[PDB]
């Protein structure tokens, strides 16, 4: 048995994907080097900002596939905000990546590819805003190893 | 046990912050209807701690876990803190609790 | 905190049955004078649900808890349902409320 | 959230462990039920519809040593009906936990004696069932489902 | 000056012991809060099952004696079944209880002992099976009050 | 054609100091989905069940101090995977007076439990006692255990 | 309750007439299926009193009451008279009784 | 499932404003910590004294605005009395307050002002006197959170 | 139910004071024409309670709610008390009622 | 009372606390008797000459049929100032039990409604009266099951 | 009835054409708001025929008739086709239907 030995504040969150989720991106906080404290609540895989102010928002995702079933596969990663002031999902940070360069492994066998995408920026958020880190293809997620896919905000 | 309060004994100094964490083991209790109760040492009143200001509540529906960080600790915050949740499946409706004591020295 | 309506967001399928539980936290309110009101999505009028038939009410005065199980759900039973109770102590008399929303999705009737 | 609907008047109430010397029936505990119209008024179950019901209850009595020779523990499920407004016993049991003894030179002898009652009956609308004991000072509602009481519409 | 429009059900019986049956266990049905309907018939202190199916069998007896002058007394209570397929008495439910464990009221008396016995179970019964609830010592019956001794079946 | 899951198991008489449940015996049932796995009944469907069990204890004398005879029906559910008691009862068979260098006095104490509960698919029920050395499985239907979906 | 005999103990002289009233308290028992039984003092041969002649029976359905007028009392008409009724609600049908003693002294 | 546990008497009243009254001061008593008992009537937003005697009259009002471009804003709060003997509404308690002393909050963003006003006094009232608590600018009422606005009497 | 009498079952002791409250749910009934009725157990006469002395009435026209506090309770004041109000909108005129019972126990 | 409206109108409903009689009442929610219509001894008195719409419903309920010879009747009659005899304006007959005298102890309540409606020219002081022959079968328990009314068209 | 669909039962082969005519009998219905609905053989769902592409709609308001010619008939376009029109007189506004079936072999 032990006791806590540091005081600290400012809402913070660094959630990492569940490795035992298979084909979905469920955010976890009850793991070694992950944080979710000082008021930030995680509802439906969404972070609910507890107080108005300036935040730093970041998230990284690792995509892995063992072959391209088509030459027209598109990988996306977006952090969105639905606000109490304007209740429409709007993208704050977004990125697109094309993983397969004219192949669809035709003349050879399968080949494991890895492609990451990172997002980060500063924004002003209000109380009750629901931010969501989302991807279009949750079957290429590689949350096997360590901190390869994550998502977090911190109140500056 | 249904709901697992982890820091069962905390001892802090006046002006600091204790965090009490509770994890649900019964999947019928909801992370939406969480309650906190403190009963100050020596009194027969269990008060219901309200969420706002000095009492911060962090909830994660994925892990069925919620926590309660209390800041600006004085010497009047010495007591036993419990967490609560509302469970419902079919014809069954119940609530669940934990247990853990706090003592603050000046 | 003075009546606690527990199932805040419910989503059931057409033809099913939802139970809403409310617990009294004010020990002066009576489980004998309980009231239920639903407000259908998009309309402005709180109608009072009557106790009988499709609307079954379960009360326990020992724990001061009452519930409202609703059967035969249609798509017209989508709205915000609140519970209420009548409180009375010495020279004081007041009432209390809660909150909780229901949305019912249709069956779609499979065509051969 | 909920799952499959299920119906029939049902009740399985458990004693309040935090009630010291009295028998308070509760439903807001894990394996307890009270649904589909059954009301618990003044520690009494009110039948919501006419039909055949199954009535059961268990009480566990514990004492730390035997004081009196003439100690009798009773447990009865009673019914006051709308047609006949007098409380009558449906199920009853009597138990004497102490055969004389009265420990003089000893070191306290904790006794445990349970009592179980059950039966099927036709009940009418508004009838009040009540489980009662004569000495609620010997109730042992400590560990678990040691004291309970319920009805179910068969 | 009242009205009644009540329905019915399935084979059921809940019979109560005869209070005015001197030192004997006679089962009665024409008394308040007792049932014998929907085909269950009571012949020779035995219940005759009217239809094949799943049944719940239960019975309680209360034993009372006005003193323990014998450390070697046995109280038993059994619900037995003689079936159409096998015309032999077989026990479905049984219990044994020793009422007097002490060294007899050798000085003063008036120590009435009360010992109840309860039986219950679910069984598959056929048409014409005859169920019987019996005790070994019908001289210790306490049928003085109501609902102290009973015996019943209900078609589940 | 009777549906609804049902079970009524009785103890094995030729079992050395143990409470082993049997189902392929004269007046015993285990059908319509209830399976008897590791000496436990597995509920096959969600609904309201009636759970009951009786145990008969017999001893040939009162040894030292007091013996506590307990009889409990437990439930380990898929929703909360810890064994919790649904029904329990305790009984002390020996009213002190341990045999003072004289002869024995065989005592019999039975214990019965019964109630209605809501069970889910995959819940595991078990009827158990603390002293399987006092079991009296000499006759039939003295110790048994069963459920029926009402 | 369950039927209430009103004149509990009566003592009349030979040549008179006693009325015994029984009132229904169970709203399932009917004033139509009423029966009477007599037990002569010091004998356990409780017989069924017949309705006719010296034994006249009055029924009033409004107050749920029936009575039994006994005329020409003799010294052998001393005993314990009980009343009865047949009740029936749903699947249950039963009967109910009372109790009350009569003693007649002879002149 | 409850009733009174001590009698308590004399005319008493402590009513609090209606929160769901967008732009009006409607007095309510059917709320948690409000009183209206022992004969006091609330007629047309007026308290009707039921018996002649000495009463204690008090009321508090809280004004809030989100900026004030009009220097000419005057906040008043008055308790008025119409008696049966002299049928003209006369002021018993009154107060005036100037909230806005600025340089027209210009260029920048808004700035909420709060100004509360409290009145209290003891008076002799007769049977049938109608007391009324009124304000001139009911569009600045802040009955949002707590019992911030109220009005009450007590027969001493 | 148009008009809701709130204390349905009361049991107070000799020398006490019961408050019976009614809330109007029909927005056409007026708190000006309110009525009170008592009916002693065993009597077939519904009596009209007069407003004065032991009978104090509290009315709020804003909430359309009125109450009736009864003081100096005896044991002969045990019966069913009902409240009433007269409603009128267009060509309509009607009255409304409630329901609620009182039992008082004696002393020595 | 913030609505004008006119035309003589009446819609009266039976008194539930009447046991075995048909007393028409107007002082109940959703009932009318205004603009001159007078109700004397269970009779509507027309206040003005003109075209009126007359309607009435009765609900009959019984617990058992003791005799094939059961006749349920419902008539709205008119006694006019010009012809001082009661004449039927609307009438209906219904036999609730076609023999089948219920056998045994089976309690099977039968329900039979009867409705009448029409347009008539009435003069001042004419007395319309709705009556039934067997007021012992009325089911005024639930609500708006028995009523009687006119409206000046 | 109102709106007489004239070709009740037609039988064409894949690669032919069918015109179905409907004539209005209610003089309150207008040939201006005309609609066509088919139910493909096998399922009991009414689909809305589009007034462009293959399904061409010819209206003759003088004779109060509208038609639906199908150019290239395939084999799965066998089903019950109904026509509709919107009528409006005084305070009443309603719609009307017909009936007519197509069978296509190869
Ligand atoms: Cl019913």
């Amino acid at each position: 048995r032990s006791s806590s030995r540091t005081p600290s504040d400012k809402p913070v969150a660094h959630v990492v994907a569940n490795p035992q989720a298979e084909g979905q991106l469920q955010w976890l906080n009850r793991r070694a080097n992950a944080l979710l404290a000082n008021g930030v609540e995680l509802r439906d895989n969404q972070l609910v900002v507890p107080s108005e102010g300036l935040y730093l928002i970041y998230s990284q995702v690792l995509f892995k596939g063992q072959g391209c079933p088509s030459t027209h596969v598109l990988l996306t990663h977006t952090i969105s905000r639905i606000a109490v002031s304007y209740q429409t999902k709007v993208n704050l940070l977004s990125a697109i990546k094309s993983p397969c360069q004219r192949e669809t492994p035709e003349g050879a066998e399968a080949k494991p590819w890895y492609e990451p995408i990172y997002l980060g920026g500063v924004f002003q958020l209000e109380k009750g805003d629901r931010l969501s880190a989302e991807i279009n293809r949750p079957d290429y997620l590689d949350f096997a190893e360590s901190g390869q896919v994550y998502f977090g905000i911190i109140a500056l | 046990a249904r709901v697992d309060q982890t820091p069962q004994t905390i001892t802090k100094e006046t002006g600091e912050s204790l965090t009490i964490n509770c994890v649900l083991r019964d999947s019928h209790c909801a992370t939406s209807s969480t309650y906190w109760y403190r009963k100050k040492s020596g009194s027969t009143n269990e008060e219901s701690i309200s969420k706002g200001g000095r009492y911060v509540e962090t909830v994660n529906s994925g892990s069925k876990s919620f926590s309660l960080r209390i800041n600006d600790l004085t010497v009047e915050d010495s007591g036993t803190y419990r967490c609560a949740s509302e469970c419902q499946y079919g014809l069954a409706e119940y609530d669940v609790y934990g247990g853990g004591t706090v003592v603050t020295v000046n």
